[PDB]
């Protein structure tokens, strides 16, 4: 309200803090007193709109969770340093001083500050370092499997905050997503399919090594949780995980390509030695030359479509494959 | 001698660890999945019961 | 040395495997327990709805 800032720079002007009585008369003045109380409503509904802000877990990326917390966390500092400020306090005083205990008990309750500002400060230390950002700039299996695990000790660090549960678990399907994301980036980016088969057994290696890095420190935070939910197993009820993290079907994918290019490998060896006559039959070449169309076939679906449409041209591929494989068989 | 052989108890450590967890999961998943079917259970038999209570009023009523 | 490390390891493996069976009992309980609840929650969900029909067959008469 412009009075108070007019009453307040004159008492700063005069070297003293501003009191109730300094408004003299206008303390006890109706239509200055409605006034305020309209100027606490819309305080209450602004401070309202953004203590109840809420984000869907299951929506974003978690980088975009990491932002949206620290933000939230900051404006709501903002906020309580403004709410402390000397023209809202003598706003509150003057409104008590005229007996209007609405907007005075409102402005104490219904805005819910202490409530997220609480939150906020108890969700600070989990989200102060994640890597997630590293891990998303990472571009080596290596370098990935090393974020996985800075991630999940990042994770550890739930046990002294009051994260829910439930939403800790839709953040690891968020970090899940992402490891999709950069794994599919960095299989792309190397072309596995026309590379030597033996590098490529080793950079899958690497990858089911990566996997086996994130099955192995989820089942650590897994038994953490559990324990978490034991020591405050009166206020939370709610342990369902069905978890179903993203890259999982892109596990199996790759898993599916091992052992197809496995069996491919082997086989193709198997019938180079087997055909050769004992020094070269017409039928020997055609066998031989269709095991090596029914590859440049399969090498025709790309191998990293995880979609149905992807789904559905493997499934055709390999159908089409087996059979050509079944003539030599 | 001796030594390789505390390497194969160390491999048992490993194992049985290894079983323990698998066997902890399966049974925490059965567990929980026959929780959601009690659930299931719980709120039809609410329902039904709801069902139940009206009809009778409705029979006094029309009786 | 190695008898210290060795007889420690053989009976930590029986410590751990006392552990698993602990656990193992008490989910396997759990289950069993759970499948009784669901199995009475199925048979008040069968009196309930031989009840219902009926009752539902009773309206159609009476009315």
């Amino acid at each position: 309200h412009p009075m108070i800032t007019n009453v307040a720079k004159q008492c700063y002007e005069r070297g003293e803090k501003p009191k109730v009585t300094d408004f003299g008369d206008k303390v006890e003045d109706p239509t200055f007193l409605n006034q305020l109380q309209s100027g606490v409503n819309r305080w209450i509904r602004e401070i309202q709109k953004v203590t109840k802000l809420d984000r869907d877990p299951a929506s974003g990326t978690a980088l975009q969770e990491i932002s949206f917390w620290l933000n939230l966390e900051r404006a709501l500092y903002r906020i309580q340093e403004k709410r402390e400020s000397p023209e809202v306090l003598l706003t509150l005083d003057i409104l008590k001083h005229g007996k209007r205990f609405h907007a005075t008990v409102s402005f104490d309750t219904d805005t819910g500050l202490k409530q997220a500002l609480e939150t906020v400060n108890d969700y600070n230390p989990l989200m102060k370092d994640f890597p997630l950002n590293d891990l998303l700039s990472a571009t080596e299996l290596d370098k990935i499997r090393q974020a996985l695990v800075a991630i999940f000790t990042h994770l550890r660090k739930i046990r002294n905050t009051k994260y829910p549960i439930q939403r800790a678990l839709r953040l690891v399907e968020a970090i899940s997503r992402d490891l999709s994301s950069q794994l599919l980036k960095v299989l792309g980016t190397r072309k596995l399919m026309h590379v030597a088969y033996e590098e490529f057994e080793k950079v899958m290696v690497a990858c089911f090594e990566v996997f086996q890095t994130w099955d192995d420190e989820y089942e650590k935070l897994q038994v953490l949780l559990r324990d978490i939910v034991k020591r405050k197993r009166e206020e939370n009820l709610k342990m369902v995980w069905r978890i179903n993290p993203a890259h999982r079907k892109l596990q199996a994918r790759l898993d599916q390509m091992r052992k197809f290019r496995r069996q491919h490998e082997q086989l193709r060896a198997v019938i180079v030695r087997v055909l050769r006559p004992q020094v070269f039959d017409a039928a020997d070449a055609n066998a031989i030359e269709e095991v090596n169309l029914a590859y440049e076939n399969v090498k025709e679906v790309d191998g990293l479509d995880v979609s149905k449409e992807g789904t559905e041209a493997w499934e055709a591929a390999m159908k089409r494959y087996d059979e050509r494989i079944d003539r030599v068989e | 001698q001796l030594q390789d052989e505390l390497e194969r108890q160390q491999l048992h450590l490993r194992e049985a660890d290894r079983e323990k967890t698998r066997a902890v999961q399966e049974l925490s998943e059965q567990n929980q999945r026959l929780l959601d079917q009690l659930s299931r259970a719980s709120e039809v038999e609410r329902q039904l019961s709801m069902q139940v209570h009206a009809l009778k009023e409705d029979f006094r009523e029309k009786n």
